[PDB]
C-alpha cells in the first residue's frame, strides 16, 4: 500500500492487479454494497427468494467481466432495462407481452458477441444463464433486481470514448419536418395562452394575431375565450404566427438563492490545457516555445461574491446584447461523470462564469414565469400531490363491481439522449416567442448559437490530447478529446424550453389520436396514462387489449411527432405497458409503487462523506437508510434491529478504527 | 323516449300511488 | 327543457348521451307528476 | 458560510453582514423570549420572518 | 489542519484509467499492457518525468 | 364588368396555386448539416456573431 | 371485539380492509381501489388580500400575525409587532394593522422523490373520525390516521399478497394520557427593551420601501375605513349564525356551480344552511330562466331540479359529505330537511340524492317566501360597484 | 357587381393564404443558427 497506488497480488490465482485510491474506494463501496444486499436477503423473509438469484448474477457476470473487461458495464445497463423487459412479460396483451423481452435479449446477444468472444451457442447459453435468474418471481422481487447496477462496480473512464458518443450525436445531420415543428408550436401557443387564462383572472396574455387568422380566431381572442385543442389542431397556422407579447414582469435577480450555489466553471479558452497534469504537458510546450498554460481553480460562488459591481441586467447583457457569441474568453468542456455506468450521461459540462451566471438567470426566469404557465404534466414541486396525482394516474384502469367503463394503457419513454438531439432550427421559434414574453430581445436560444462556434473538449487532468501539437482549442480536430462545433444542446443546460416543448408535442400527439392522456414529463423520464372507454361487462383480458388498440394510434402519432422535432424513438427509450409506467426510477405497477428495498440497503456504508466526519452524523446517516428500509417493504422490526446493530457497528469502527490519533 | 323501470322502481311507484290515494 | 335536445341535435346533425340523459330525467319528472296527480286523472 | 458572507463586497449582500450579527440576533431573541411564558417556535417564527432572520 | 480535510471516504470522482496508467508507468511496474492501451501515455518522455 | 370578369377567373387560378405553394411550405423539411466533416471550428466559424432584430410573422 | 370500545373509551381512528383483495389479478375481484390517505400539506382569510406581494411584505405579515396571536392584542403588544415589521417593511400602523392575516389559530409552520409506503394493502382502506373530535390537534390526527394506514400495511407484508378475511384497526386515541388541553394566545409583554435591531434598508433583499402601490394604498384603506364604519362581525350572536349559513351555503353553491363543510354546519343552522344555498342557487341561475322565458314557481322548480339532476356525482360530493356525517345527517332529518327513503340502511342510502333533495327543499323555501313577501338579505364579498347592480 | 363581392369574399381567402404563406417563410429565416435573430421589443 502507497498513498498512490495499490499493489495487490494472490498466490492462489496467480494474479497481480495495480489499484488507485479512487479504485479502492470504489472495491470497498462496492463490495459493503455487495455485503449488505446478500446479508438482506439472507435476513427477511420477503427477499429472501432473491439471495440465490443475486449470488448466480454476481457469480456469472463476473466471470463475464473477466472475460471482456470494460464493456461487461453494458450488460450489466442491459440488466437495468431487463428487469422491466421481464416485469412486462406477465402482461395480459398478448401484442405487448414478451416484445422488450424480446428486444433485450437481442441486444444482449449483440453485446456479448459483438466482440466474438462467445459464439451465438455460448452466447444464448449465457443470455438464458442471465435471464433464469429472473423468472417465476413476484413484480415487487423483480423490480427489487434494480439494485444489482452497482454491485459490478463502475468503468476505466477515458477522455476519448467519452467524447466519442457526445461527438457523434451532436455534430451529426438530422433532418426535421417543418410543419411538425409549427404545429407543436401552435400547441404551444395554445397551452401557454390557456394557462395565462387559468391565471391572471382569465384574460389572454397581450397577442398580435396574424394576418391569416380567421374569424373565430379574432373573436375568440377578442371574448378572452378557451382555446380547446381540437380547435387548435384544426387552425394550427394560425394559432402559430402568434406573437405574445410581454406578460411577465420577470427580473434577474427576482430570486437570490440562484446566484449563490456553487457551480463548476471552465477556464478562459486561452488557457484550457491548464486542466490537464503539468507533467504531459510540460514538454510539448516546451518544444512549441511557449509559456506553461496557467491552472485555474476559481469557483462560481466566490467570483461572484467578489465583485464590487455585479448587476443581474448587466450579467444578462452578456447573452442580450450579443457579446457571448463574440467573446474570445468564452471556453466549455466536459468532464468525466462518476458513479455512471451507461455510455450516455458519462460527462457532464462546465463553462465560463459569465454564461453560467446568464445560464441560471434564464433558468431561473423560465422556472418562474412561464415553467409555471404550462401544466399538461403532473409533475410538480410539491413531493405530496406529487405522488397522490402518480397514483391516481396510475389507478385509471383499476376497476371494481363494487353501461361503459374506463382502460388505461401506460407509456414510459426515456429522454436521456434529448439533450444531444435539440437543434436550434427546432427550437427558435419557441426560443423567441419565450423571449418576446419576457420582453428580452435575445436570451433563450442562446445554448445552440453558443456551441455551433466553439470547439468542446473533455478535461480530465491524465487525459491529454493525443496529438502534442494540437495546443489551441479552436483548430483542434473532430478526434480524440474534441467535439467540434456541437450542434445539439447539453444535459440540464436550457431543460424548461425542452421539457415545455415535449408536453407541447404529447399534447399535439393526444389530440391528433383523440384521446385522453395524462403526461408526467420530467426531463428524464415521461410516462403517459393512455385513456380510451371499453364495455364494462368485457373481460379484463379484453378490456386491456381494447386500450392498447387505442393506445396504438396515439403511440404512432407521438413516435411520428418526435421524428419530426427530431428526437428518434428507439425500441430502447419506449416501453409500452398495461400495467405499469416508470417515474424517476420507480416503477408503479396495478396501483402499487415496488419496494426497491435492496438497492437502498446497497447504499448503507459505514461513514458519511461529509467533512467532519462524526459519529453522529454517520448513524443519523444510517438511520435514514433505515428509515427508507421501512418505507420500501422490508419487515419493520427487521428495519428496527437493523438500524440498531448498524449504529452500534458504526459505533465500534469508529472506536477501534480511529481517523486521527 | 319511454323508460324503462326496474322492480324495485316498480314497487316504488306502487306504493307512492298508494300514498296519494291513501291521503287524496 | 327539450330545448336543450333540440339545439345539441341540430348543432350535431358524446351529444347523444346528454340527449338520453335529458330525456330520461323530462320523462321521469312527468311520471312522478302523474303519480302525485294520480288520484285527480 | 460566515467567512464567505464577510469576505462578500458584492452590490446585492451589501448589508447583509453584520459583524455583531450574533449579538443583535441573541438580543432579539432574548426580546422574544424573556417573557412571562417561554414559547420557542413563536420565537423561531418570528426569528426567522425578521430582519435578522432574513 | 490536515486532519479536517482527510481524503475522500466514498467514492465521489470518476475512475480514470489514465491515471493507474500513468502510476504504473512512472515506476516501470510489471504489466502486460499492450502498446494501444496506453493511449497518449506510449509516447511521453517517462524519463524526465520519472526525473 | 367583362374586364372584372376577365380577371375574375384568372384570380381563381391564382387562389388555387397560392393554395399549393402553402401546401408544399407546409411540408417542408428543416435540416440540420451538423458537424460530419469535423473540420475545425476555426473554419466552420461562417456565421454571425449579431443579433439581428428581425420580425417574424407579426409585429 | 375491541376492548377499548367494550370498555368506556369511546374516541378512535376506524380502519376497514376488505375481504378478497388479490393483488396482481383481476381488478374485478378484489374491492374498489382509491388513492390512499398520503398526508396533508399547509392549505388564509385575511383581511384584505394583496396580490404581488414581495417576499418581505409576506414575511412581515407573517411575523406580525404570529406576533399579535402569540403575545397579545394589546396597543403596545401591536407597537411592538409593527417595529418589528418596520424591520423589513415600510407600511404604516394602520395598513400594517389591516393587511395582517387573522391572528386566530396561528399555525406556526416553519421549514428526492421518496415515497411513504409501497400503498399496496393501504389503496383499499377505509378510514373514519366519525368518532374523533376532528392546530396542533389536525396534525395529530393526521399522524395517527397515517400510523393506523402503516399498521395495516405492516399486518400484510409484501410477501402476502391476498386478503381471505376482513379486518378492522380501531387505534383508540381517547383514555389517553398524552392528548392535552390547549391553551395559548394570554398577553405576555417584553420583560425587556426591544433591541436596537440594525436593518439593510437599502437590500431590496432584506427591506422594500414601497411594498404597496398607490392604487393598493387606496383599496386598503377604504376596505379598513368600510370595517370600521360598515362593520364585518360587530353583529350580535344572533346575527352570526344566519350569516355563517349564508356564507356557508354561498360557498357550496359556488363549488357545486376529502374538501367538506362539517365543521361550519355543525355549529349554524342546517336548515337555513340549505335555504341560503337556494337563495344563491337561484340567483347564479336566475338569468339562465329569465331568458328560457320561464314562468311560476314550479317552473323555477323544476329547472333547479333538472340542473341538479344533471351535475356530475363528483361536483356534488362536498355537500354530500357534509350530509353524510351522523351528526348533520341526524340533524337533517330532525328538521324535515331530509327523509331516509328507498334504502334498507342508512350507509346504503343516495346520499348524492339526497343533498339534491335538500337543496331542492332549500329552494322551494325560498320561492314561497319570496312569494309571501319575506324579503332575503344578498351578501356581496370581495366588495366595499356594478357587480352589486348585476345581483 | 356581384362578380365584385364574390372577388372581394374570395380575396380574403387570398389574405389569409397569403399570410400563412409569408408567417412560414419568416419562421424558416429565422430558423437559420448561422444569423442570429432578436425579437422585437
Ligand atoms: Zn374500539
Ligand atoms: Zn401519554
Amino acid at each position: 500500500i502507497t498513498p498512490e497506488l495499490v499493489a495487490l497480488y494472490s498466490s492462489e490465482h496467480k494474479a497481480l492487479t495495480y489499484l488507485t485510491f479512487e479504485m479502492v474506494l470504489m472495491v470497498t463501496d462496492m463490495l459493503e454494497g455487495r455485503l449488505n444486499v446478500s446479508s438482506l436477503c439472507t435476513a427477511s423473509h420477503y427477499l429472501s427468494p432473491l439471495k440465490k438469484r443475486i449470488e448466480v448474477l454476481l457469480t456469472l457476470v463476473d466471470d463475464l467481466a473477466l472475460l471482456m473487461g470494460d464493456k461487461v458495464y453494458g450488460i450489466v445497463s442491459s440488466l437495468e432495462s431487463f428487469v422491466y423487459a421481464q416485469l412486462q412479460y406477465g402482461d395480459p396483451v398478448i401484442d405487448i407481452k414478451g416484445t422488450f423481452y424480446g428486444f433485450i435479449c437481442n441486444e444482449i446477444l449483440d453485446l456479448l458477441t459483438e466482440d466474438n468472444i462467445f459464439t451465438e451457442e455460448e452466447a444464448n447459453k449465457v443470455l438464458l444463464d442471465l435471464t433464469s435468474q429472473f423468472d417465476n418471481l413476484s413484480p415487487d422481487l423483480t423490480a427489487e433486481l434494480l439494485c444489482i447496477m452497482r454491485l459490478w462496480g463502475h468503468p476505466t473512464l477515458t477522455a476519448s470514448q467519452a467524447a466519442s458518443k457526445v461527438r457523434e450525436s451532436m455534430c451529426a445531420p438530422k433532418v426535421l419536418d417543418f410543419q411538425t415543428i409549427m404545429k407543436t408550436l401552435a400547441f404551444f401557443h395554445a397551452i401557454l395562452i390557456n394557462g395565462y387564462r387559468r391565471s391572471h383572472n382569465g384574460i389572454w396574455p397581450p397577442t398580435t394575431l396574424h394576418g391569416n387568422a380567421p374569424k373565430s380566431l379574432i373573436e375568440m381572442r377578442h371574448d378572452n375565450s378557451e382555446l380547446k385543442y381540437e380547435y387548435v389542431l384544426k387552425n394550427w397556422k394560425s394559432i402559430s404566427m402568434l406573437r405574445i407579447h410581454k406578460c411577465f414582469d420577470a427580473s434577474p435577480d427576482e430570486d437570490l438563492s440562484i446566484f449563490m450555489k456553487d457551480k463548476a466553471i471552465s477556464c478562459p479558452r486561452q488557457d484550457w490545457m491548464g486542466v490537464f497534469r503539468r507533467s504531459l504537458i510540460k514538454q510539448r510546450y516546451r518544444d512549441a516555445n511557449r509559456p506553461l498554460p496557467q491552472p485555474f481553480n476559481r469557483r462560481l460562488l466566490l467570483n461572484f461574491l467578489e465583485d464590487d459591481r455585479f448587476d443581474p441586467i448587466k450579467e444578462l447583457e452578456y447573452v442580450t446584447s450579443g457579446e457571448y457569441l463574440r467573446d474570445p474568453e468564452f471556453c466549455a468542456s466536459y468532464s468525466l461523470k462518476e458513479k455512471e455506468i451507461k455510455a450516455t450521461g458519462r460527462i457532464f459540462a462546465k463553462m465560463t462564469k459569465r454564461m453560467r451566471s446568464c445560464q441560471v438567470i434564464a433558468e431561473s426566469l423560465l422556472a418562474n414565469h412561464a415553467g409555471k404557465l404550462m401544466r399538461e404534466n403532473g409533475v410538480v414541486l410539491d413531493q405530496l400531490k406529487l405522488t397522490k396525482s402518480l397514483l391516481t394516474m396510475n389507478q385509471i384502469g383499476i376497476i371494481s363491481e363494487h353501461g361503459f367503463e374506463i382502460a388505461a394503457c401506460f407509456l414510459t419513454t426515456d429522454l436521456t439522449k434529448y439533450c444531444l438531439n435539440w437543434r436550434y432550427q427546432v427550437i427558435i421559434p419557441f426560443a423567441r416567442t419565450l423571449n418576446s414574453m419576457y420582453g428580452i430581445p435575445h436570451l433563450f436560444e442562446w445554448i445552440h448559437l453558443r456551441l455551433m462556434r466553439s470547439t468542446l473538449y473533455v478535461g480530465d487532468p491524465f487525459n491529454p490530447p493525443s496529438d502534442p501539437t494540437q495546443l489551441d482549442l479552436d483548430t483542434a480536430l473532430n478526434d480524440d478529446i474534441f467535439i467540434v462545433s456541437p450542434r445539439g444542446g447539453i444535459e440540464g443546460l436550457c431543460q424548461k424550453l425542452w421539457t415545455m416543448i415535449s408536453i407541447s408535442t404529447i399534447i399535439l400527439s393526444a389530440t391528433e389520436a383523440n384521446t385522453r392522456v395524462m403526461s408526467m414529463v420530467q426531463g428524464d423520464n415521461q410516462a403517459i396514462a393512455i385513456t380510451t372507454r371499453v364495455v364494462r361487462s368485457l373481460s379484463h383480458s379484453e378490456k386491456k387489449e381494447q386500450a392498447y388498440k387505442a393506445s396504438k394510434l396515439f403511440f404512432e402519432r407521438l413516435r411520428a411527432n418526435n421524428h419530426g422535432i427530431g428526437h428518434h424513438l428507439k425500441e430502447q427509450e419506449t416501453i409500452l405497458s398495461s400495467d405499469f409506467f416508470i417515474y424517476s426510477k420507480r416503477v408503479f405497477y396495478k396501483g402499487r409503487i415496488l419496494t426497491q428495498a435492496l438497492k437502498n440497503v446497497s447504499k448503507m456504508c459505514l461513514t458519511a462523506d461529509i467533512l467532519g466526519d462524526c459519529s453522529q452524523a454517520s448513524c443519523s446517516n444510517l438511520a435514514t437508510t433505515v428509515m427508507r428500509l421501512t418505507e420500501n417493504g422490508v419487515e419493520k422490526d427487521l428495519c428496527y434491529f437493523l438500524n440498531a446493530f448498524m449504529t452500534i457497528r458504526q459505533l465500534c469502527y469508529d472506536l477501534v478504527f480511529p481517523q486521527t490519533k | 323516449s319511454d323508460i324503462l323501470l326496474n322492480r324495485a322502481y316498480q314497487k316504488r311507484i306502487w306504493k307512492a300511488i298508494g300514498c296519494v290515494i291513501y291521503c287524496f | 327543457h327539450l330545448k336543450e335536445v333540440i339545439e345539441i341535435l341540430k348543432g350535431q346533425a358524446g351529444p347523444l348521451g346528454k340527449i338520453n340523459t335529458i330525456l330520461r330525467l323530462i320523462v321521469e319528472r312527468i311520471l312522478m307528476y302523474t303519480v302525485r296527480n294520480w288520484c285527480i286523472l | 458560510q460566515y467567512t464567505l458572507m464577510e469576505r462578500s463586497v458584492n452590490p446585492m449582500l451589501r448589508g447583509v453582514f453584520s459583524e455583531n450579527a450574533a449579538e443583535e440576533e441573541e438580543e432579539l431573541a432574548q426580546y422574544l423570549l424573556d417573557r412571562e411564558v417561554v414559547m420557542p417556535r413563536v420565537a423561531h417564527v418570528i426569528l426567522a420572518q425578521s430582519s435578522c432572520g432574513r | 489542519l490536515n486532519e479536517i480535510l482527510l481524503p475522500e471516504v466514498h467514492l465521489n470522482s470518476p475512475i480514470v484509467r489514465y491515471k493507474l496508467f500513468y502510476y504504473i508507468l512512472h515506476g516501470q511496474l510489471p504489466n502486460d499492457l499492450e502498446p494501444d492501451d496506453l493511449g497518449p501515455l506510449a509516447n511521453q518522455n517517462w524519463k524526465a518525468i520519472r526525473a | 364588368g367583362s374586364m372584372v370578369t376577365q380577371i375574375k377567373n384568372e384570380l381563381s387560378t391564382v387562389k388555387t396555386t397560392l393554395a399549393t405553394i402553402e401546401g408544399m411550405m407546409a411540408t417542408v423539411k428543416i435540416m440540420d448539416p451538423g458537424n460530419p466533416t469535423g473540420v475545425p471550428v476555426d473554419e466552420l466559424r461562417r456565421s454571425f456573431s449579431d443579433h439581428v432584430t428581425i420580425v417574424s410573422g407579426p409585429g | 371485539e375491541c376492548e377499548h370500545c367494550s370498555s368506556g373509551d369511546d374516541k378512535f381512528t376506524w380502519f376497514f380492509l376488505p375481504k378478497g383483495i388479490r393483488l396482481d389479478d383481476d381488478p374485478a375481484s378484489n374491492p374498489p381501489i382509491r388513492v390512499p390517505y398520503i398526508g396533508s400539506k399547509t392549505d388564509v382569510a385575511s383581511m384584505a388580500y394583496i396580490k404581488g406581494a414581495s417576499v418581505s411584505l409576506k414575511s412581515a405579515l407573517r411575523l406580525a400575525g404570529v406576533y399579535i396571536w402569540a403575545f397579545g392584542d394589546t396597543e403596545e403588544s401591536w407597537q411592538d409587532a409593527y417595529e418589528l415589521a418596520s424591520t423589513r417593511v415600510n407600511l404604516t400602523l394602520e395598513q400594517l394593522q389591516s393587511l395582517t392575516p387573522l391572528p386566530t389559530s396561528a399555525n406556526l409552520v416553519h421549514r428526492k422523490f421518496t415515497p411513504a409506503s409501497s400503498y399496496a394493502f393501504s389503496s383499499f382502506v377505509h378510514i373514519s373520525n366519525d368518532c374523533q373530535i376532528l392546530t396542533d390537534s389536525n396534525l395529530i390526527y393526521q399522524q395517527v390516521m397515517i400510523t393506523g394506514l402503516a399498521l395495516i400495511e405492516t399486518w400484510n407484508n409484501p410477501p402476502i399478497n391476498f386478503s381471505v378475511y376482513e379486518t378492522t384497526l380501531h387505534l383508540h386515541t381517547g383514555s389517553s394520557c398524552c392528548i392535552r388541553p390547549v391553551e395559548s394566545c394570554v398577553v405576555n409583554p417584553p420583560l425587556l427593551p426591544v433591541p436596537l435591531i440594525n436593518v439593510p434598508q437599502m437590500n431590496k433583499f432584506v427591506y422594500d420601501p414601497e411594498p404597496l402601490s398607490l392604487l393598493e394604498m387606496e383599496k386598503i384603506e377604504d376596505i379598513a375605513y368600510q370595517t370600521r364604519i360598515g362593520g364585518l362581525d360587530q353583529i350580535p350572536l344572533l346575527e352570526k349564525i344566519p350569516l355563517l349559513a349564508h356564507l356557508t351555503a354561498k360557498q357550496m353553491v359556488n363549488s357545486i356551480t376529502t374538501s367538506n363543510w362539517i365543521s361550519e354546519c355543525c355549529y349554524t343552522y342546517i336548515d337555513s344552511v340549505f335555504v341560503y344555498s337556494g337563495w344563491a342557487l337561484l340567483l347564479e341561475l336566475s338569468y339562465q330562466m329569465y331568458y328560457l322565458r320561464i314562468q311560476g314557481i314550479q317552473g323555477i322548480l323544476d329547472y333547479v331540479y333538472m340542473t341538479l339532476r344533471r351535475i356530475p356525482g363528483m361536483a356534488i360530493t362536498g355537500i354530500s359529505s357534509t350530509i353524510s356525517h351522523p351528526r348533520i345527517l341526524r340533524r337533517c332529518i330532525n328538521l324535515d330537511v331530509i327523509a331516509p327513503i328507498n334504502s334498507p340502511h342508512i350507509a346504503s342510502l343516495d346520499y348524492t340524492k339526497l343533498s339534491i333533495d335538500a337543496v331542492m327543499w332549500g329552494t322551494k323555501q325560498v320561492l314561497t317566501n319570496i312569494s309571501q313577501g319575506i324579503d332575503y338579505e344578498i351578501v356581496v364579498p370581495s366588495e366595499s360597484s356594478d357587480r352589486v347592480l348585476n345581483l
